[PDB]
């Protein structure tokens, strides 16, 4: 696919959400690292 | 009043004038579209800080690559480097 | 000897293949089970 989630693995998201190390999150669980604050 | 363009101008895929919507990564020279931008195999949206290929029509990712290759011409055999692959660069923005 | 390198990118509870390893940081946290 194009790419994998660390919670979930929805490869359907428009944009993934990529950081300075690399954490690819999809978009919704991306928020973790957002709203808790967590890695 | 003022038209603010800082982009090449015409597509590589379409006939369409590039305007201030393209919301496309940084290719080597020549832009396409936020649609013109898709692959020519699987024809997956691509993603940001991952790899991809450049041919002459259209653009290839990094999950069918080891095949759009193969079907088309260039082999550096089973685990043999075949030649050099680009990252996606950062999405243009139209300010900022 | 011993193990030292991870050479796995699948693990048996999860079952899922990953490609990245920078997902799978995160992974082996939230997703295997509960490894908190
Ligand atoms: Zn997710
Ligand atoms: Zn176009
Ligand atoms: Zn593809
Ligand atoms: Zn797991």
């Amino acid at each position: 696919e194009a790419r994998e989630c660390v919670n979930c693995g929805a490869t359907a998201t428009p944009l993934w959400r990529r950081d300075r190390t690399g954490h690819y999150l999809c978009n919704a669980c991306g928020l973790y690292h957002k709203m808790n604050g967590q890695n | 009043y003022l038209r603010l363009f800082g982009q090449d101008g015409l597509c590589a895929s379409c006939d369409k004038r590039i305007r201030a919507y393209e919301m496309t990564m940084r290719v080597k020279d020549k832009v396409y579209h936020l649609e013109c931008f898709k692959c020519a195999a699987c024809q997956k949206h691509f993603s940001v800080g991952d790899r991809y290929l450049l041919i002459n029509s259209d653009i290839v990712c990094e999950q069918d690559i080891y095949e759009w290759t193969k079907i088309n011409g260039g082999s550096g055999g089973s685990g043999g480097s075949g030649g050099d692959v680009m990252v996606v660069g950062e999405p243009t923005l139209m300010g900022g | 000897g011993s193990l030292l390198k991870p050479a796995r990118f699948m693990c048996l509870p999860c079952g899922i293949a990953f490609s990245s390893p920078s997902t799978l940081e995160a992974h082996q946290a939230y997703y295997c089970s509960h490894r908190i």
